DNA sequence: ATATCCTCTAATGCGCATTAGAGGATATGA
């Protein structure tokens, strides 16, 4: 039936993998077509030129009316159509919120994309009235009036069976037809064929009915293949056992051995592990290649995004999204042709170039490169880095400069070239490849691609994102340029072109494999489908296991196994695991460790490690454990004889209530000053100038208020508006107690030794006065909002410490204890919370108490004692005491 | 079929002839016994095919139940003589504006937000709002205030625009009104009414920037399904003909918007056929401030109907099943209250030790030694405050029984992971660095630290001050004298190769900062010990299994990238720390169980005990506000199911009536919250099926007062006397000072696990 | 060398507003 002499319709029929293609093949070379697909094309095409038209339906349809003539933009023209069609006063009147909405275009155009599908005239629409169906037939009867990918079929056929002679010329220029794929073929694309092979030669109808011109009701002879050349005995045998319950008799290969397994997890990491363990396990112990083996899902997006992330952890590669001018690497150059094209330099557009891989400096190098810079221009208000970068970058600054002069000089040569080529020539000839060349970003990646898997990954995503802007430039033709600007999991569908040695069914949950989410609408798609399913999607799992030939390995997860997982469990050739067992080489070091330290095989899992520590595995050597490193250093902070230690008066509170909150809060460990301590810094200052009237402080502070780091800006009037009555509330406190205290000081620097190990207290009294006792009174302004309790108060540290310097000396007066107060600005007057003086019976336990305090800050094994204040310490998550 | 012979009582709501149903009884009746065991005799007998069931739980873990329970007695069922769709409340309203969500102009596109990210979308709009508050709060203080005014209206389906007249109406009775003998106190209730019409603005800018970004929420999804159930009947006459048999479980506890999209759709006196049954108590309604609906009980045989007025039929199935006596006479006499309050249930009949020591040490220890005798010899306790759980631990531990309690972003082998993140990002944060330089690797001691911070600060008016607080001023930080530690001699020798291979490392790690961000955390995560490590420090009866929550992490991290690492990432971080306090704990494989009393409903164990029963905990009379103290309160004129009285205001002539009235109403209010505590010790009692604990302690922890056993405490012991003869605070300071070694001998004395190395030696050494 | 807070409650001095201190800053689906 198949020789150079012959004439009519066959047809071959049945079986996956069986050899359709090969002899399809065989026949059309034996006699001196059609793939489907622009990729099986390809393969169609090599292998008849490594033996010795190979087109597809909608090339032949596009050829056929190309030879007559002797996806966004359909979606913005529906969308403008929707827009206009607003106004007006045929919809259903239900319809008009909608309307403006991005979702209901989408629908519509795959309304009118299946109705093209059947060869559906828009009249033909309309008479199936149900109103949205007539709206839709009118829609798409105006769009006509008004060509695309999916009515291409429909327009050829249209074009032909007119002319009456293109049609016989055709068939007379083709003397064999080979559809190759004739399970899945549009009715369309059907009739197209079958008036294409009126009369030729030939015309092999072959395609596949079992899985779903015609196949099952046809006349003309046709041909029976059974055996199967890709697929095991087991797995045809499980494929069958699957197909008696089906509303179709192959067999497999006997040559080849089988397996057909069916696993079960405990949760989704446990499957995401045992299928990345059985890939390795089958890479690396029965050494098939990679890209033999794959992962077949019903959807990516909703389990094999997290399944590939998961997988490639354990060293299974993964063969494989953002757009052009969201990639930063292209976005460097657009962010220099922008600064061409507006021809200075911003100040925002400064620390792009500086971060951005034109040169690339870290956070550290940052803060370095502007304290270099900070020093050539010495204004005592520091000026705005981005103001002195710009400078920096036009003019080269003498002041210093060792290792930043480098990038600074690149980023000139990049910005000096593109801004002068501009001036001239075209954007795509003359901006992007004069800054490619002018930048240094060439001859690095080029020889650092080829050593490391980290570094070399970025290079290589780079170069392909600046290679695709380029090829956009170029089919773009400064400032319109700028304006416009392995294993491999994949889906069922795109599982129906592999070999796949080993094929892993992944996700074969009861929710989603028999998909019970309905798929009805607002316009009734479904129903006009069908007038115009777990059977459905059996068929489904019964092509994507037909796909592997030596291993299957059908997963899911116990979220709950589906019936098809119990049916596939009759012919499969266990509690569900929980801690399942990896070949990463991190995991064998982890359990090996974690059974050798535990509370006979000891001995075998030491060998293990000394032989995997001997070849590198880095975390197998003993003395590589985090629990066997030695402290630095376990030596005193100061060891000397004589040595005298300095307390300020606000660090003894803290030195008194947690040693290790005083060591690591200073040295080091406060994650930064918040806007709160820089206001109140600022109240402090204002209030300590001793000749300026309340209207002046007042000025001052607005004057200054602008220049502080506050979000929401309603806030940054609420606080100002408080702090100017913290201000003239300071004011009244002081003008009330006038007659009363009198001041003798502010702002007094106290400095001095009250201990002979000795103790040198050193600080800033914000105000000092003196009484008509001859007394010295001690202040000290605070501007928070919840004063402190008296019998608290009365035992203040740093009041009990400045009048503790009065005694003695010190301040240079008549050196009396005094008092001590303690002024809450913010909260009839300013609280006062008072104390009384330095008694002699209590200043001996006030100095012990120093003593002891300075005692504990000696040497190293500082204590962490709980306190009340543990909420609001930065030093928490390395306090042993939590 | 196997199984527990059906109860007289329960045969009839077994086999109940089609239509509504309401059962009720409460505390093990047998309510979800008869849901699959009516779906199969509604499968079985006919009535239906069993691909038109639903049934509807409020927790996902009583859905996965009930199917599993479902479709295992259908299986049993199939060898004698199409599968259900079971379903959360808030998973079938996502379902429902998937379907036709074009109908209500909502994007059937619409993606769900969190916690964190709604809180950091609200933060946004509150801080980016031109106008002028008049509030003396701060920016996330008013957001914990719009997020929750716009959660009560969507949950009681107010649209923002009736608020803007509750003041009104109401300052005419302190002003025009005359005295009767300002008061300095109402005044505070009226500047508390006048900030919810202050801050509308702010929930409906919120409202247009979520949807103008296709965003929407969990308690936006209930309100737009419940407008599209009550706006168009077009949709219930469409899943009522899909749907012909629906379960209704917990029934008590939901909420109004949620009441009237299921009284839309089923049930509207639309259709006889149609198999609805609702089941639950008016007892157990413990929320009462989360679907803040103590309705839907008595609002059942009017909101069913039989379609001609006839009232929906109400079964009482009454029988104590998982209860035994003597601690049944307990359930039903601290409830014995509700005989007037809520009447909807008569009783149910049937088929302890109690302590108050001095001290939260004594109870501990008291708890701990009689639920260890009954372990070391030969279960769950219930704390209603979760921050007392950890405590009770260590007076537990040491009798030796094993320990289960019940943070993802405090796990110490990911917190080692967000820091150094955040000292590659920005080297500011000085917390992340002494995290660093104090961890197990690289143990730098104390004078290494202080010579690290003495290079640090070598490094280093009125507008001076200001000039700081800057994004670009200089702080002088700890991290840039890692990376200058200038010369070897300030430090120890052993303390200077480790400050430069940090220095390395970390210019390593830097440079990997514009690749993309999920393969970013991964390659921290390769140069740190972790995940060799975390396995390390497991116990050999595991397994495999040490990276669960170092891979969920990296897996978060993907989604929220699906980003910018130093924006991003570290602000999103620290929002989740203070919104959802660890973003999800990656929960174990599966000792007594230590859950709290809110998330042990519905459920039994052996041994049960209420430990903590003082005053001001269990009651937990403290932090609770009416409607006229804060803002985010909904008054009851405008909130559905109005339980919660509405005060008249207009019978009143003078000020001391309005002060009356005020008082009596805020005491009610109060006494509605007295109640739902007193609902709470009901269900944590019912789950005992055997010995039960009491206890109660005089002295707390932080108190310079002894505060008295609760009003409970003070009943339970007169209800067991008509009970274990059990009946200066401290000053103690915990304080703590700034097998490994000997299986580590073995591996230095060495130089199917032979299999696996032998592979991966080859692996590793063929280029 | 420099400060955590909002809120409800109890004493109190010239019945009601002002000041001070104690205790908690819950429970939480999808
Ligand atoms: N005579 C033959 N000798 C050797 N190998 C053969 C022969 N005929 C077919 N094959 C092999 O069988 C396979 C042909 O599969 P193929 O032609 O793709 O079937 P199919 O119908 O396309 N199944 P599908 O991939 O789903 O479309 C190839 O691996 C061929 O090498
Ligand atoms: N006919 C029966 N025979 C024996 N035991 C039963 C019977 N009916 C119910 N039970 C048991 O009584 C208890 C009732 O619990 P369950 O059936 O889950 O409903 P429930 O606990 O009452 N739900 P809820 O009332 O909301 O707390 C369970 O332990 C059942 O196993
Ligand atoms: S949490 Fe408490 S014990 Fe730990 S460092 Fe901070 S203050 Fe000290």
């Amino acid at each position: 039936l198949l020789e150079p002499g012959s004439n009519g319709v066959v047809r071959l029929l049945g079986g996956p993998g069986t050899g359709k293609s090969s002899l399809l093949v065989d026949t059309a070379v034996q006699h001196i077509l059609l793939t489907g697909s622009a990729r099986l094309r390809t393969a169609a095409r090599a292998a008849i030129t490594a033996r010795l038209l190979v087109r597809t339906v909608h090339s032949y349809a596009f050829a056929v009316l190309r030879l007559a003539a002797q996806s966004a933009e359909q979606d913005g023209i529906i969308r403008e159509l929707l827009a206009g069609d607003l106004e007006d006063g045929g919809w259903p009147e239900q319809l008009w919120p909608a309307l403006t909405t991005a979702g209901f275009a989408t629908e519509l155009r795959d309304l009118m994309a299946r109705c093209t599908e059947r060869g559906v005239d828009p009249i033909a629409l309309q008479r199936l009235g149900r109103p949205e169906w007539l709206a839709a037939g009118r829609f798409a009867q105006a769009y006509e009036q008004i060509l695309g990918a999916a009515e291409l079929v429909g327009a050829a056929l249209e074009a032909l069976g007119a002319d009456d002679e293109l049609l016989d010329t055709e068939r007379n220029r083709i003397k064999l037809l080979l559809v190759d794929d004739a399970q899945h073929l549009d009715p369309q694309a059907a009739r197209l064929v079958r008036a294409l092979a009126a009369g030729t030669g030939l015309t092999v109808i072959a395609g596949d009915p079992d899985q779903s011109v015609l196949l099952r009701d046809d006349t003309h002879p046709a041909i029976t293949l059974t055996q199967s050349y890709r697929c095991a005995p087991e797995i045809a045998s499980a494929i069958t056992g699957l197909g008696q319950r089906l509303p179709r008799h192959w067999t497999g290969n006997p040559q080849r051995e089988g397996t057909v397994t069916v696993r079960l997890a405990a949760s989704t990491h446990a499957e995401g592990t045992m299928i990345a363990d059985a890939l390795r396990r089958a890479h690396l112990v029965d050494g098939i290649p990679w890209s033999q083996m794959a992962v077949i899902v019903r959807s990516v997006p909703r389990v094999g995004t997290a399944l590939a992330r998961a997988l490639t952890a354990a060293g299974v590669p993964v063969q494989d999204d953002v757009p052009v001018g969201r990639q930063p690497a292209a976005a460097a150059l657009l962010t220099v042709l922008d600064v061409t094209a507006t021809g200075h330099l911003d100040a925002d557009s400064a620390v792009a170039l500086l971060t951005g891989p034109i040169g690339r400096v870290d956070p550290v190098t940052l803060r370095q490169l502007r304290r270099a810079l900070r020093r050539a221009d010495g204004s005592q208000p520091p000026r705005d880095f981005g103001d002195l970068l710009v400078d920096a970058i036009e003019r080269e600054p003498k002041g210093l400069s060792a290792e930043h002069a480098r990038t600074l000089r690149r980023l000139r040569a990049v910005l000096t070239a593109a801004r002068r080529s501009d001036a001239s020539g075209a954007d795509p000839r003359y901006t992007l490849w004069q800054a490619w060349h002018a930048s240094g970003l060439q001859r690095r990646w080029l020889a650092a691609s080829e050593r490391g898997g980290s570094v070399g990954a970025q290079a290589d995503r780079d170069l392909d994102a600046v290679t695709t802007l380029f090829d956009v430039a170029d089919q773009y033709v400064l400032r319109g340029l700028v304006d416009h600007v392995a294993v491999a999991v994949l889906s069922v569908h795109g599982a129906l072109a592999g070999e796949w040695d080993f094929v892993v069914i992944a996700g074969v949950q009861e929710g989603l494999w028999p998909n019970m989410i309905p798929r009805g609408g607002v316009l009734g798609t479904q129903h006009l489908v069908d007038v115009l399913l777990v059977a459905e999607e059996r068929r489904l799992l019964m092509a994507a296991m037909g796909r592997a030939r030596t291993r299957v390995m059908i997963t899911a997860v116990d979220l709950l196994p589906s019936p098809f997982c119990a049916e596939i469990s009759a012919w499969a050739t266990e509690p569900p695991l929980v801690a399942p067992r990896v070949l990463a080489p991190s995991a064998l070091v982890g359990r090996l460790r974690a059974v050798v330290c535990a509370p006979d095989a000891r001995a075998c899992a030491a060998a293990q490690l000394a032989r995997l520590a001997a070849a590198g595995v880095p975390g197998a050597d003993p003395s590589q454990w985090h629990a066997m490193t030695s402290l630095t250093t376990e030596e005193p902070l100061w060891s000397e004889p004589g040595h005298v230690v300095t307390l300020s008066p606000s660090t003894l509170q803290m030195l008194t209530d947690c040693p290790l909150r005083w060591l690591l809060e200073r040295h080091g460990g406060d994650d930064g000053r918040d806007v709160r301590s820089t206001v109140g810094s600022l109240v402090h200052a204002l209030v300590s100038e001793p000749g300026k009237t309340e209207s002046q402080l007042v000025n001052e502070l607005e004057k200054v208020w602008d220049d502080l780091p506050y979000d929401a800006k309603w806030y940054s009037d609420n606080e100002l508006a408080r702090h100017r009555a913290m201000l003239e509330t300071f004011t009244r406190w002081r003008e009330d107690t006038r007659r009363q205290l009198t001041e003798v000081a502010t702002e007094i620097p106290v400095e001095g030794i009250v201990v002979e190990p000795g103790v040198r207290v050193r600080g800033r009294l914000d105000r000092l006065e003196r009484d008509e006792a001859g007394r010295l009174v001690v202040v000290a302004l605070k501007t928070g909002k919840s004063p402190v309790t008296k019998d608290d108060a009365q035992n203040h540290a740093q009041l009990a410490m400045y009048q503790l310097a009065v005694a003695a000396g010190l301040l240079d007066d008549g050196d009396e204890p005094g008092g001590g107060k303690l002024v809450y600005l913010g909260k009839a007057g300013a609280t006062e919370r008072e104390q009384d003086p330095l008694t002699p019976d209590k200043r001996a336990e006030w100095l012990e108490t120093v003593g002891e305090a300075a005692a504990a800050t000696a040497g190293p094994r500082f204590v962490a004692r709980v306190n009340n204040g543990c909420a609001n310490c930065p030093v928490r998550s390395s306090c042993p005491a939590q | 079929l196997g199984l527990f012979p059906p109860t007289d009582e329960q045969a009839a709501v077994i086999a109940a002839p089609p239509g509504p149903l309401v059962v009720i009884a409460g505390a093990g009746a047998g309510k979800t016994e008869t849901m699959a065991a009516r779906v199969v005799w509604l499968v079985a007998n006919g009535f239906a095919t069993p691909s038109q069931v639903l049934g509807l739980t409020f927790t996902r873990k009583a859905a996965g139940q009930l199917l599993r329970r479902v479709r295992t007695r259908l299986a049993r069922l199939a060898g004698a003589g199409e599968s259900a769709t079971v379903s959360t409340y808030h998973a079938f309203a996502g379902t429902l504006l998937r379907e036709h969500g074009l109908l209500l102009p909502v994007e059937p596109d619409t993606r769900l937000l969190s916690e964190t990210e709604l809180w950091q979308l609200a933060y946004d709009v509150v801080c980016a709002h031109p106008g002028h508050l008049d509030t003396e709060k701060t920016p996330a203080a008013v957001t914990a205030m719009v997020l929750r005014l716009s959660g009560a209206l969507a949950e009681h389906l107010v649209d923002t625009d009736q608020l803007r007249d509750t003041h009104v109406e109401l300052e005419r009775l302190v002003h025009t009104l005359p005295a009767g003998p300002p008061s300095q106190w109402l005044l505070r209730m009226l500047a508390t009414q006048t900030e919810r019409t202050e801050l509308v603005p702010l929930i409906d800018a919120l409202h247009q920037r979520m949807r103008a970004e296709k965003v929407m929420d969990f308690g936006m999804q209930m309100a737009a399904a419940a407008r599209l159930a009550a706006r168009f009947p077009q949709v219930g006459e469409q899943l009522r003909q899909r749907f012909r048999v629906v379960l209704l479980d917990e029934y008590q506890d939901t909420g109004h918007a949620q009441r009237i999209a299921l009284s839309s759709l089923f049930g509207g006196g639309a259709d006889d056929g149609l198999a609805l049954t609702a089941v639950g108590d008016p007892i157990q309604s413990i929320y009462g401030w989360r679907g803040a609906s103590a309705t839907n009980l008595p609002r059942f045989t009017t909101d069913f109907p039989y379609s001609d007025g006839t009232p929906a039929p109400t079964l009482e199935l009454r029988t104590s099943w998982r209860n035994p006596p003597s601690t049944l006479h307990v359930a039903n006499a601290v409830s014995e209250e509700a005989r007037r309050r809520s009447v909807a249930v008569r009783a149910l009949r049937p088929r302890i030790r109690c302590a108050l020591l001095n001290n939260v040490a004594a109870e501990r220890d008291w708890v701990a030694d009689h639920l260890a005798r009954a372990y070391h010899g030969a279960a769950a306790v219930l704390v209603r405050r979760n921050a007392d759980a950890a405590p009770m631990a260590e007076a537990l531990t040491a009798r030796g029984v094993p320990v289960e309690v019940v943070g993802l972003l405090a796990v110490p082998e990911v917190a080692d992971l967000v820091a150094m993140l955040r000292l590659i990002a920005d080297p500011t944060a000085g917390s992340a660095v002494m995290r660093i330089l104090t961890g197990p690797r690289w143990r730098f001691g104390a004078r290494d630290i202080a010579a690290l911070w003495r290079r640090a600060v070598e490094l280093d008016g009125t507008a001076d001050i200001v000039a700081q607080a800057a994004p670009d001023a200089d702080t002088a930080c700890v991290a840039d004298a890692i990376c200058d530690p200038g010369d070897a001699e300030r430090y120890s020798p052993a303390g200077y190769e480790r400050i430069v291979a940090l220095g390395r490392e970390l210019t390593m790690l830097r440079a990997h900062l514009g690749h993309p961000l999920p393969e970013l955390v991964a390659e921290v995560r390769r140069v740190l010990g972790l995940d060799a490590e975390a396995r390390a420090a497991r116990p050999v009866a595991a397994g495999w299994a040490g990276t669960e929550n170092l891979d969920r992490f990296s897996d978060l991290v993907s989604d929220f990238a699906g980003g910018a690492s130093v924006s991003a990432l570290l602000a999103y971080l620290d929002a989740a720390v203070e919104v959802e306090n660890g973003l999800a704990p990656a929960e174990l494989t599966v000792r007594v169980q230590i859950l709290t009393v809110h998330a042990a409903k519905g459920l039994e164990w052996q041994v049960v005990a209420v430990p903590h029963l003082s005053a001001r905990v269990f009651p937990s009379t403290t932090q609770a506000r009416t409607w006229l103290t804060d803002a985010s309160d909904l008054p009851p004129l405008l909130r559905g199911d109005r339980g919660v009285p509405v005060l008249d205001t207009s019978d009143i002539y003078d000020r001391k009536i309005l002060s009356d009235k005020i008082s009596d109403h805020k005491k009610s209010l109060d006494q509605r919250r007295v109640d739902e505590e007193r609902r709470l010790l009901y269900v944590a009692i019912t789950r005992a099926e055997d010995t039960l604990l009491l206890s109660g302690h005089h002295w707390g922890a932080t108190e310079s007062k002894p505060r008295g056993p609760s009003e409970f405490l003070c009943e339970l012991k007169t209800i067991l006397e008509e009970e274990i003869e059990h009946w200066p605070l401290r000053d103690q300071v915990v304080e703590a000072l700034w097998h490994v070694h000997r299986g580590a001998q073995l591996v230095a004395a060495a130089m199917g696990w032979a299999a696996d190395v032998d592979a991966l030696l080859a692996e590793r050494e063929r280029p």
